[PDB]
């Protein structure tokens, strides 16, 4: 009686259960897993605060309206806050993780919408001035909030057109990465395991971010008659096999 | 023959004859059988 | 191998082409689950779509320009072209760069031909035979100023010297900090509030530098030097969506304001043919 | 000395020859590899993961839209969409699929064509997808599509159908770049029976498209795309 | 090997000279059947009439023309030969021509020599050296436009660069999309009522192109390009009729009008010696 | 580095020489070869078929 | 000895031999013996 | 090869870290002598440092 | 007479390649090696003796 | 392969892979071991 549709996510002292899934995406097959010696350049013993930080955060949650446009959060930038994830992430000098992402959307049988639920290793953003602007670091640490690309294009963040991807791509061609789609008649969550992946066996957490998870509507959101013509979407993420090293003082980023 | 003694001198490397699309086309956690159902 | 086994008419409660595209995968249907087919072989290997033979063949990633003249009273040689450089980068001339950005790190050994050939555009007696010295200079090691100062005595910086008119070749090893190059990358340098966003910062490799050894003659001469770059022994991870808009900048994903359609639009209906 | 004797082609410089040649740095040793999930071995590998194909092209600027194909409540024996199958260009030229193939000379295999509906759960509709092998017109009419490779597809929980757009052909290979001679067909869909919305229901409903290449496909003989091009260097 | 045995006087019932041509058969006769021979030994195999060796020779196919000269102010690079390109094609030249059409289907590996020369018609100081780059230019690619395109980068697309003077060479596999080339084709690409016939729709193989790299010295060279193609690896099938009319078009079978008889007259009787 | 002297010869290009050249087209699948009947291998096959000569050229 | 890779850029190709005009010179249906009458 | 071992917490009577540079010794110390270090490999050989290499071009 | 193809970079002088030279002094004995303390074999092998730093800078 | 007679005439010479910085690093008479107290 075990379904595809039914499943439980248990991460240190939280719990999911969703009873309308559509399996779960493991990014390139592979599933978080710690740093290997043979791949270790620091010789630093790493921390590994194991059920503190790899438990569910719930992030703010979104209103998909029929204008929305889509969002974008960046890791580990989202969770910069989340309880002692966060603190050892301004503490330490490098760390390394993975993540189990979840986003929920629930609706009725009469509704329609379809949204794509996707994580991109190495989004480097384009600036809407062209030419060689670049982005300035707080637009792309936008925290919590994440990005609303239907907000509007402000001086030294991101271009913010869906069709192209925030980067010169085609929306249609975001499938080559890791994805799932949340059909309201199907679906009513996302789940996405992400390994570490990164060209250096550990990295900073505040300089650079190692994906962007996306949630664009797709099939515009359709209510019922005289319905209330909006839903929430809820992110929740928890870092997985998380691994700090090289502690001392405490970063202190712009802004 | 190498004529030369660093790696980087030899030449292209020779097919890699590996080709395994699933981590890109199947990446799903609970494997799907073709012909079952894909939601049970 | 076959390509297609045979099969024929089915009615089953089996039914391989109903899926569910959410979950993200896209089954292995073949036209055997849905047509009746007879064998067939393959005939083929897709030895030519391996990236080693993807990325493996020369493409010109660089063309430059120095000229002979008489340096007497040039008080900026960088500036007369009577040596140039080059900020070494594969990003600048965009046919390769777009090939490459299909993969998000991409490791590989480098093969460099460097083709060089004289124009003498005024009044010439002749053609003068000139020795081109390109030689690499990484990052942290004396620029050189005139186009000849002690730098160009490069004695422990590998440099090669050929003649205008043929090519130099040689290969140079997998030079990244890392494991791999990143193709992209979604950082800064340091938590700044101002330090430029991308990979430039990343990729910075030091530059290649040229100039002729000849003294000069009673003419000018202009040499236009172009660097080609072949990829060999490679390793690509990550496919990503390729590259749709138009470039601006080495290093940023960034395109162009007000760019056209890149869809083209249909001569007709949804249901046009 | 040996005698020798040099031949044509001497001096030559062949961008895709492959042979040795000194390394400027002699004894280097590059930095260790460390594990990266997702490595990619061959285009076959990539070009077999679906990606969206915008369809619905009839716009005038990119938007999100022409990915979807509209479909009408309670029309009968209609047409729901029509293309040729010239998989280097039109609809198909953007997709990651058409993005590859480009790359080549040649093509020749299975392509696999799914369509996945988005209306309420509580709608029903039964749609027919037609291939038609080189030589006929894109058909008019139903009638004249069923005659052809065809699905009649029952829109249910499973949510996506997949077609296969067999390989029919006397040459073994086609041009990527559209040509008479190597052209593949058409692919049209129409109502089996017709789209039904349940009550407090209104409007368009979309179906989602996608394409990818069979486990069949062949590419061959590489050459540049037309899809990219410059006109001055760029610079940092 | 004999090639004739001995022979002697015959009186018999069985006839092996009266023969029904109208059978289709050529029946094997030898001279031995008719007079009376001695015994001689063949000392010889039919090596240099082996299919492989009568097309393994390098014949001119191609003979084009580009210049260097100064760009500034040309409208139509193509039209000033700056640059040129060439419809690759292998009836264009006619020796090569009735050779291959003596087979209908014919499978090869191609090897191709460049020779390029200079000429100076007008006062120059001297000779410039130049450095030709031919590159192939597949169906369903940028084509290029001016003689210094992004097209030349060609990172995907073999290109040869050597020095007028001297020659490029290198070789192609069989590029058909067949199993054979046709050497003619009885059809059209599909059924319209005006669509050309002949195999032109059939071997449209995309064209070769060809550029000087260098920029412009104060004269204007002409540089003659000649390419000459060598069958290797040669598989024939299905012989015809020899050509007897001259060519008038690449790829279709036409004669031309009022054309002269092709049978040389007898100047006496049918009985003159 | 092997010491080598080039012969007389050395460069030319002779339309009937037989050698080895780089294949422009690395790792490229040619089309499978599919039975035709017909096969010629030697022009000595075809000259032993007859054919009508004009004998009577007067015209 | 073969310096280059692929298949195409090797020499000519070496004789046939192989040499059988019969296909052109006697494509009869029921053979015909030289000697015995053409048409029986 | 190892570039560090591993090493954990340390309160000893023997402490590697003191030392009297008047002797004209460089006494080889590590990582692993003063923090708590973890198991690294070498990856390299020093190949391009021998003097053949450094005197040789 | 064997057949030859040169490649790109013929003649190219590389400062950084290793390879054979003719000798211009055949036959030549150099004096016999003496021992001498102090061989130095990488320059990994002196960096690990310490030296002073200017740290006090200011002046 | 050396193609000439004279060893001066061989390329480069090969990796020492010798290495032993003790001559320079620790010189002194009585051997110190790392951990005991330097001066007793
Ligand atoms: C990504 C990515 C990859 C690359 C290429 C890096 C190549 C390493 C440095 O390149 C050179 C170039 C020239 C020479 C040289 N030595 C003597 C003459 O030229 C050495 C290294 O650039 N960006
Ligand atoms: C019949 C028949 C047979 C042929 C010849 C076909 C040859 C294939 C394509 O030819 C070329 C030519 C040039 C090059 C080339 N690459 C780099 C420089 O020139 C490649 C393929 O043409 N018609």
């Amino acid at each position: 009686g075990y379904s595809d549709r039914v499943q439980q996510i248990t991460l240190g002292n939280s719990t999911i259960t969703t009873q309308e899934a559509a399996n779960a995406v493991v990014c390139y097959a592979e599933w978080p897993e710690y740093l290997p010696d043979v791949d270790a350049s620091d010789v630093n013993k790493t921390s590994k605060p194991d059920t503190s930080v790899c438990r569910f955060y719930t992030l703010d949650s979104k209103t998909w309206t029929t204008g929305s446009k889509g969002w974008c959060w960046k890791l580990p930038d989202a969770l910069k806050d989340m309880g002692v994830f966060g603190q050892n992430m301004f503490f330490h000098s490098l760390g390394r993780s993975g993540y189990t992402v979840h986003v929920q959307c629930n609706a009725t049988k009469f509704h329609s919408g379809c949204l794509l639920v996707v994580v991109i290793p190495e989004h480097q953003l384009a600036s809407h001035e062209g030419g060689n602007v670049s982005v300035k670091y707080t637009f792309t640490h936008p925290g919590e909030r994440g990005i609303d690309l239907s907000s509007a294009n402000e001086v030294g963040g991101p271009v913010k057109d869906v069709l192209y991807n925030m980067n010169g791509t085609l929306l249609g061609n975001l499938l080559i990465f890791p994805h799932q789609f949340i059909n309201l008649r199907t679906n009513n969550t996302a789940t996405i395991v992400i390994p570490y992946i990164n060209s250096v066996p550990i990295d900073s957490m505040t300089r650079h971010n190692n994906v962007s998870l996306m949630v664009i509507p797709i099939a515009p959101l359709t209510v019922p008659t005289g319905a209330t013509p909006s839903l929430p979407i809820t992110v929740t993420i928890a870092p997985m096999c998380t691994e700090f090293s090289g502690i001392r003082s405490k970063s202190i980023v712009p802004q | 023959i190498n004529y030369y003694k660093d790696a980087a001198s030899t030449s292209s490397a020779g097919q890699s004859l590996s080709m395994d699309p699933s981590k890109f086309t199947e990446p799903v956690k609970d494997l799907m059988l073709k012909g079952a159902p894909a939601l049970n | 191998t076959v390509a297609s086994i045979s099969s024929g008419p089915k009615h089953t409660q089996k039914v391989p082409i109903l899926t569910a595209n959410e979950t993200g995968a896209t089954m292995p249907v073949l036209p055997s689950d849905s047509i009746e087919t007879r064998t067939t072989y393959m005939h083929f290997n897709g030895s030519e779509t391996d990236v080693e033979c993807f990325l493996g063949r020369a493409a010109c990633v660089h063309v430059t320009e120095i000229q002979n003249k008489d340096a007497t009273g040039i008080d900026n040689h960088r500036e007369a072209k009577l040596f140039n450089d080059w900020k070494i980068n594969l990003s600048s001339l965009v046919q390769l760069r777009k090939k490459l950005e299909l993969f998000t790190y991409v490791r590989f050994d480098s093969e460099y031909t460097i083709l060089a050939t004289a124009s003498q555009p005024d009044s010439a007696n002749y053609s003068s035979n000139l020795v081109v010295q390109a030689m690499y200079v990484p990052p942290g090691a004396p620029n050189p100023k005139e186009w000849d100062d002690y730098t160009w005595q490069s004695a422990s910086n590998p440099s090669v010297f050929f003649k205008v008119g043929d090519t130099s070749r040689f290969s140079v090893p997998y030079v990244g900090l890392a494991s791999a190059y990143n193709c992209f990358y979604d950082g800064y340098s340091h938590d700044d509030a101002e330090t430029q966003y991308g990979i430039t910062v990343l990729n910075h490799m030091g530059s290649m530098a040229f100039r002729i050894v000849n003294e000069h003659d009673e003419h000018k001469t202009l040499v236009k030097i172009r660097v080609y770059h072949r990829a060999k022994h490679v390793e690509a991870w990550i496919p990503r969506a390729p590259r749709a808009l138009p470039y601006t900048s080495i290093g940023r994903t960034n395109y162009p304001k007000n760019t056209e359609p890149v869809i083209k639009k249909r001569k007709g209906d949804i249901k046009s043919y | 000395g040996l005698p020798t004797t040099t031949l044509p082609g001497s001096g030559q410089f062949l961008t895709t020859d492959d042979r040795q040649s000194p390394s400027a740095l002699p004894n280097y040793e590059p930095t260790p590899r460390i594990h990266i999930p997702g490595k990619v071995h061959n285009l076959l590998e990539i070009i077999q993961v679906d990606t969206l194909i915008p369809m619905n092209n009839t716009h005038t600027k990119d938007e999100v839209n022409s990915y979807l194909i509209p479909l009408n409540a309670n029309r009968q024996n209609e047409q729901v969409f029509g293309t040729n199958l010239f998989i280097g260009d039109g609809v198909f030229k953007t997709t990651l699929l058409g993005e590859i193939v480009q790359y080549y000379t040649h093509w020749s295999g299975s392509l696999r064509f799914s369509l996945m509906y988005t209306g309420p759960a509580l709608s029903s509709a039964k749609l027919i997808l037609a291939y038609t092998p080189p030589g006929a017109r894109g058909p008019q009419d139903r009638r004249e599509a069923m005659l052809g490779t065809h699905v009649v597809w029952d829109i249910g929980l499973q949510s996506t159908i997949v077609m296969t757009i067999p390989w029919t052909s006397g040459v073994q290979f086609r041009y990527t770049d559209p040509d008479t001679y190597t052209s593949a067909g058409f692919l049209s869909c129409w109502y089996q029976t017709s789209l039904i919305l349940p009550p407090e229901t209104t409007g368009q409903v979309y179906l989602l498209s996608f394409i990818s290449a069979c486990p069949d496909f062949k590419l061959r003989l590489m050459k540049d795309t037309q899809t990219i091009s410059q006109t001055v260097a760029l610079t940092e």
